[PDB]
């Protein structure tokens, strides 16, 4: 376990120093930001209709009362490319706020915490997860258990043995064609049937599926070789 | 040799679950997957 | 989980084959690369929030041709070969109770002259410039994303969420269930004919209700509704006056010299650019919202279809067991199972 | 029973504890063992 994830760790690594693209989330709410900059600042160039972009041209070739009229263009075009720039960055704003509030929960249940949430933490069932900072972002590093190397078993969802029905208190049980185990259900460790894996409810008629084994009892040799231990010190006792 | 080509998007390998009545697969092993996730 | 994605040519909105028009629209500047582009944004966004929603499965699942499941009966949620997609019925139903103004499929002019201009309002939208373009995942590939979500989710339990999936019988996987939310899985086994007869009873009550009202759905109808309102009141601006002599662009210029002729026209620019404006922020302020939408969808299918969830109230009302996903228009449909 | 139940501290402290008792599955497997232990006894007085 520990040199799976120290060997996981080393292929974050290694990816992180190869591909540019994996980034894109932070590099685009960059490019974003920067682009329209960039356009506002192109508006600048626009005539909106007057004789002229530039306002020191206006001013310095036109006296005060038609000046006031090719001013009044520039101004109310300016105007509504503050205001397409103004909206668009609230816009934008209520998305960061959404990533943030995201990152915020991830912060809290995965960090801070272990989740039972499905695909929340990462793909797998969450272990536990690591923060590192990036330029207007988090990235978490999730360490998840995946399950590996699969075999098929026979099951059933009971074992009758002495006319009651047997079910596993955790895990489920399996055979391999010949013998029947209990095992935990998410990684294949098989143990004997007995009245410490088992709880016993009603009788075996009414389970559709049940089988037939043997449930063992741990109590039983416990007493019968106190038994042998007995029918010995009575045989013994006929000696004297 | 090289050309734009154009074709319907393959959604994933069709996998087929080898289901029954009384079948169950359980993992012999496991491997610890560590995954980035990137937030603004 | 998506809505219609929509292109506005801005230079034929604003200026529709008017090179007059047209050289005083450059006057304004870049608004129409930022109009194109904030809709471009808006449809990329579509097809991210309905790969969000759908794909979260790298393997397509194929369900098995016996049916086995302790009695469950999914007959009604999963696919059927008779007909030519892979719909399920529930899903037949709901693509029948959303109605689907312009798929964008297609508008070859044998169907959009004629008879039907007469009256089809979507060639009216179509020829002022105003275009909805298809979704990337039609909703065959949806209906099999659907499909494997839940063939993995019947035959596999959770697993299929997680790593591989395993097989795992259908009662044995409810007995999972039951012991996440408290109920010693004996309780399955001792009554398991009644919980596979409440099971398809109530998976007919869904089949019936589906089949006799209509308010159910307004949900995805109603953002169909909106962008269609939208598209409507901004064919409709192209009818405003502005304070110009004419709404119409070319009579302005069949009566006026150049000199007087863009005093007239510029009032038009800048109001059908304002309307455009108006439109573009009203779509984002909806994209915003659907994607919340998409997110949450996207959420409820990792949490309730591909997992079971402990939290309160989030898969349905009551305890929750399972989840089975089905698409609709624009949209997707929980039927969540509760104990 | 004592599989059904964990036992801590005294009768005291819990407000509003009832008196019932226990079974303990234990007791009557050895109890069949001290019958039968009994009936070995009294017939090893017989021969
Ligand atoms: C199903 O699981 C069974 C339990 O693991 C397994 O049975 C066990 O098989 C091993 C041999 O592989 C036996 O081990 C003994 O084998 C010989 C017997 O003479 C000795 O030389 C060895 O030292 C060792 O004692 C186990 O005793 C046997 N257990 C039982 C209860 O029979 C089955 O083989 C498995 N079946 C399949 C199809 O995989
Ligand atoms: C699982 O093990 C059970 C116990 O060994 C076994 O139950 C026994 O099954 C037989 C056949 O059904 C019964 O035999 C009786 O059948 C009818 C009356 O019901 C009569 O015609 C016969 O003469 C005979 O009385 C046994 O009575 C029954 N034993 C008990 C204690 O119920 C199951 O059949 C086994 N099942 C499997 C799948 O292995
Ligand atoms: C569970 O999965 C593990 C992989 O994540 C697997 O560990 C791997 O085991 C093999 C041997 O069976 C090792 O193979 C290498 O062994 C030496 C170098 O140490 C070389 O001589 C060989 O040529 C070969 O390269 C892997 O290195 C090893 N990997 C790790 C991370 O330990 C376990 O064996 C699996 N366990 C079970 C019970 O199946
Ligand atoms: C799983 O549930 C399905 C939905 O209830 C069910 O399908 C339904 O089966 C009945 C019985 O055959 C059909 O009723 C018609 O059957 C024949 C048709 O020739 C006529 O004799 C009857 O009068 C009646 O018209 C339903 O129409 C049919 N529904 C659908 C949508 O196909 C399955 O049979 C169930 N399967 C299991 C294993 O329980
Ligand atoms: C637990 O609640 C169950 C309902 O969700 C209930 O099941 C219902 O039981 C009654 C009998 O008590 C059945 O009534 C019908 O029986 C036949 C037709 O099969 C007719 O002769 C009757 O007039 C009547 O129509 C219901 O069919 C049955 N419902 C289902 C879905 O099976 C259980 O009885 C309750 N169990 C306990 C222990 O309280
Ligand atoms: C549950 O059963 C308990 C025993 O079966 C019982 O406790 C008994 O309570 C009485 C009265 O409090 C005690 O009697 C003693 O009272 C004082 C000393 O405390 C003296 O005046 C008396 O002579 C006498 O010693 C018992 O000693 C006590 N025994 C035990 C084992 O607790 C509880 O009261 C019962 N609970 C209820 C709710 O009734
Ligand atoms: C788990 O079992 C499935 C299918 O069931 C088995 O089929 C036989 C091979 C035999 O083992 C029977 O007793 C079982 O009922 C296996 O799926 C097959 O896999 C092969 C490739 O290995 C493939 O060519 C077949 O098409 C598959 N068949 C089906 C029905 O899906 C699967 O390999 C087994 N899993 C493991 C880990 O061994
Ligand atoms: C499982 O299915 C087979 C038929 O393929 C059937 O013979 C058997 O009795 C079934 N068992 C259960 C418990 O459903
Ligand atoms: C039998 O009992 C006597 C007690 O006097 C003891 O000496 C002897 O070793 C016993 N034998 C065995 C086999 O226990
Ligand atoms: C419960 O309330 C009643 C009064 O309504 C009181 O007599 C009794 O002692 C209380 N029992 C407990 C366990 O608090
Ligand atoms: C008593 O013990 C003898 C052997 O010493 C045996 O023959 C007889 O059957 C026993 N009787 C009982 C009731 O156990």
């Amino acid at each position: 376990i520990a040199n799976q994830f120290n060997s996981a760790i080393g292929k974050i690594q290694d990816s992180l120093s190869s591909t540019a693209s994996a980034l894109g989330k932070l590099q685009d709410v960059v490019n974003q930001n920067a682009q329209a900059l960039n356009t506002l600042v192109k508006q600048l160039s626009s005539n909106f209709g007057a004789i002229s972009s530039v306002l020191n041209d206006i001013l310095s070739r036109l006296d005060k009362v038609e000046a006031e009229v090719q001013i009044d263009r520039l101004i109310t075009g300016r105007l509504q490319s503050l205001q397409t720039y103004v909206t668009q960055q609230l816009i934008r704003a209520a998305e960061i706020r959404a990533s943030a509030n995201l990152a915020a929960t991830k912060m809290s249940e995965c960090v801070l915490g272990q989740s039972k949430r499905v695909d929340f933490c990462g793909k797998g069932y969450h272990l536990m997860s690591f923060p590192q900072s990036a330029p207007h972002g988090v990235v978490f590093l999730h360490v998840t258990y995946v399950p590996a190397q699969e075999k098929n078993f026979t099951t059933a969802p009971a074992i009758c043995h002495d006319g009651k029905a047997h079910f596993p208190r955790e895990g489920v049980f399996v055979s391999n064609g010949t013998h029947w185990f209990v095992t935990q259900r998410n990684f294949y460790e098989p143990q004997i049937i007995t009245t410490d894996n088992t709880f016993v409810s009603g009788n075996c008629d009414v389970v559709i599926g049940i089988v037939n084994n043997t449930v063992y009892d741990p109590l039983q040799p416990e007493l019968d070789s106190f038994k042998e231990e007995l029918d010995k010190y009575f045989k013994n006792h006929t000696s004297p | 040799s090289q050309s734009i080509i154009a074709y319907t998007m393959s959604l994933g390998v069709e996998n087929s679950v080898a289901y029954s009545n009384n079948s169950i697969a359980i993992p012999t092993n496991f491997t610890i997957s560590v995954t980035t996730e990137i937030l603004p | 989980v998506s809505m219609t994605k929509t292109s506005v040519d801005c230079t034929m909105y604003i200026c529709g084959d008017s090179t007059e028009c047209s050289n005083l629209l450059l006057q304004y500047g870049s608004f129409c690369t930022q109009l194109n582009r904030a809709l471009t944004g808006i449809a990329v966004e579509q097809d991210k929030n309905t790969q969000e929603v759908f794909a979260q499965v790298k393997q397509i699942y194929k369900t098995p041709p016996i049916k086995d499941f302790g009695g469950f009966n999914f007959s009604q949620i999963l696919p059927d070969p008779s007909k030519p997609s892979k719909r399920s019925f529930i899903e037949d139903l709901l693509f029948n109770k959303v109605t689907l103004a312009d798929a964008g499929f297609i508008k070859q002019y044998g169907d959009c002259l004629g008879d039907i201009a007469a009256r089809d309002l979507i060639c009216a939208q179509k020829f002022n410039g105003l275009t909805v373009l298809p979704p990337l995942l039609t909703d065959e590939m949806i209906a099999q994303y659907t499909s494997a979500l839940l063939a993995g989710t019947i035959t596999s339990g959770w697993t299929f969420g997680a790593g591989a999936a395993l097989q795992i019988p259908f009662a044995m996987q409810m007995a999972y269930r039951f012991n996440g939310i408290g109920v010693t899985q004996n309780v399955l086994y001792e009554n398991q004919k009644l919980i596979a007869n409440q099971f398809n009873s109530a998976i007919g009550k869904i089949q019936d209700s589906l089949s006799s009202t209509a308010s159910a759905l307004g949900k995805l109808q109603d953002v169909v509704n909106q962008n269609a309102q939208a598209l409507n009141t901004l064919v409709k601006q192209l009818s405003s006056n502005f304070g110009a002599i004419s709404s119409v662009l070319n009579d302005i210029l069949s009566r006026l010299d150049k000199v007087e002729a863009e005093v007239q026209i510029d009032r038009l620019i800048t109001g059908r650019l304002q309307s455009l404006q108006t439109y573009v922020t009203q779509q984002l302020i909806r994209a915003a919202e659907i994607r919340a939408s998409a997110n949450l969808a996207a959420t409820k299918m990792s949490e309730c279809v591909l997992g079971q969830s402990k939290r309160v109230d989030f898969c349905g009302k009551g305890y929750h067991l399972m989840s089975f996903p089905q698409s609709a228009p624009h949209g997707v449909v929980f039927l969540h199972v509760t104990y």
